[PDB]
């Protein structure tokens, strides 16, 4: 028995899409609902967008844009050319909104329901589709990131807690810069770091909630996955102890680094996905490793949470789109069992409402 | 400037 | 939803 | 000054 259950949801090349197209600059998965892809047929530039609940009817449209994403839960899509921001609602057929920036914009993102994250070379700001807001900086960049690639932005949910990812070449690996930003304090940390998330949990014996940053990076002295609450705790509250555990990789796997994370509040675990294709699964309380297998070839370069099942959803350079979640049957009585820790076992049964610690 | 041709 | 077997 | 300390 295994504590994960792995699915295949499409093979993208089965609905006509062009395998060069399948990649981190033209193919954008924002949730589990769309995925978006930019191509070229003939002259024309055109999106392609697959409805994840439609697979089989993908629509194609023209535009002349340098990036699309989807909003997380409405067919409302957000484009851009250079400096020209544009928002569509596609079923109204209607221009929502627009904004023309003074910086280009070279990563973007939604990250929330309602509103969209913006990088510059210099900065970040959040743009509300509500009323007639228009973009608010949030903070400007720091050094430690020029001259990167930059491959993710997130917040907690609050959006008291800002984290810019990127990433360069530096002694021969691929080095993490990320940029934590506190809102309330108006202050930066450098941290070295690939992938990471936010995370909401709530302690036993707390009345309150506790905000917890996540973070995976392989360093020079290896890999590490950290666990740490961010900002005062509320009041009554403990305070979270920090976790800090660490990430294996094989011998074979000497440039593998972490490249995405989705955090589960349904079982309080953490996926993380390696850029040449790991998979690993630990317990958000503690940092305990629970499990590791391998679930791809080819690099999944973009996720999303998959929210059927608190899991986690990716593409694959083939096109596989794939999912990942916990076994709810299974994962007791494998962590009691196999790695041989019933403490972690009948913790994660009760915290979770999970069956199999009746026996330990 | 139209970025997408929704019709 | 097809299942997959793992890698390794 | 910082935000965190690991």
């Amino acid at each position: 028995i295994l504590p994960i259950r792995f699915q295949e949801h499409l093979q993208l090349q089965n609905l006509g899409i062009n395998p060069a197209n399948i990649g981190f600059s033209t193919l954008t998965m924002e949730s589990d609902k769309f995925i978006c892809i930019r191509e070229k047929v003939g002259e024309q530039a055109q999106v392609v967008i697959i409805d994840m609940n439609d697979p089989s009817n993908p629509i194609r449209r023209p535009i002349s844009a340098d990036s699309a994403i989807m909003n997380p839960a409405s067919k409302v899509i957000a484009l851009k050319a250079g400096k020209t921001l544009q928002i569509f609602n596609i079923e109204m057929k209607s221009k929502m909104k627009a904004h023309t920036m003074t910086d280009d914009v070279t990563f973007w993102k939604w990250i929330s329901l309602n509103t969209v994250a913006l990088v510059t070379d210099n900065a970040v700001y959040h743009w509300s589709m509500e009323g007639e807001s228009q973009p608010v900086k949030m903070f400007d960049r720091h050094s430690s990131l020029a001259g990167c690639q930059i491959i993710n932005y997130r917040t907690d949910a609050k959006q008291k807690w800002l984290l810019l990812t990127g990433i360069s070449a530096q002694q021969n690996r691929v080095v993490g810069a990320m940029q934590l930003y506190s809102v309330d304090r108006k202050v930066s940390q450098p941290i070295e770091g690939h992938a990471a998330s936010f995370a909401q949990f709530k302690m036993e014996g707390n009345a309150e909630e506790s905000t917890l940053f996540c973070f995976a990076v392989r360093g020079q002295a290896g890999g590490k996955l950290h666990i740490i609450e961010v900002g005062t705790p509320p009041t009554g509250n403990q305070p979270f102890p920090k976790k800090a555990v660490d990430v294996f990789f094989p011998p074979e796997a000497q440039n593998d680094f972490p490249v995405a994370m989705q955090i589960s509040e349904k079982h309080d675990v953490v996926f993380l996905i390696t850029k040449y294709g790991y998979i690993h699964l630990y317990d958000l309380e503690t940092g305990t490793c629970i499990y590791m297998n391998r679930i791809s070839g080819e690099t999944i370069f973009v996720t999303a949470p998959h929210e059927a099942t608190a899991g986690i959803i990716g593409v694959n350079r083939k096109g596989q789109v794939l999912s990942v979640c916990v076994e709810e049957e299974n994962i007791i009585p494998y962590i009691t069992n196999v790695l041989q820790n019933p403490d972690l076992a009948l913790r994660m049964a009760v915290r979770n409402n999970l069956a199999g610690a009746e026996e330990l | 400037e139209t970025l997408l041709d929704l019709d």
